[PDB]
């Protein structure tokens, strides 16, 4: 009582959505390194780019 | 008749100048992070 889900059909064989254990993690935060609205300007203008 | 052989010195170019070759892109040297690999070095072709 404490721990089993209340069902009728006890070893069901397709269990619903909802009274199976998913994974929600936490949203994935992406660095991005160089915003490319201001960089294409400056390869433009000449000077090409190294490192990184 | 025997003249001596003509006199020659294979040494070392100055500062091993051809011992090592950069800007002659492909085959150049990297030097980059090792957590990125993008090389700060990178040559033109016509650039001593």
């Amino acid at each position: 009582a404490l721990t089993s889900t209340p069902r009728s059909q006890l070893n069901p064989p397709n269990w619903p959505a909802v009274q199976v254990y998913q994974e929600n993690p936490a949203p994935t935060t992406v660095l991005l390194p160089r915003d490319a609205e201001a960089e294409v300007q400056m390869t433009n203008s000449g000077a090409q780019l190294a490192g990184g | 008749q025997a003249a001596p052989n003509r006199p020659n010195y294979i040494g070392f170019r100055d500062n091993f100048i051809g011992l090592m070759y950069y800007n002659s892109t492909g085959n150049m040297g990297v030097l980059a992070g090792q957590a990125s690999q993008l090389n700060a070095v990178v040559d033109l072709q016509d650039r001593n």
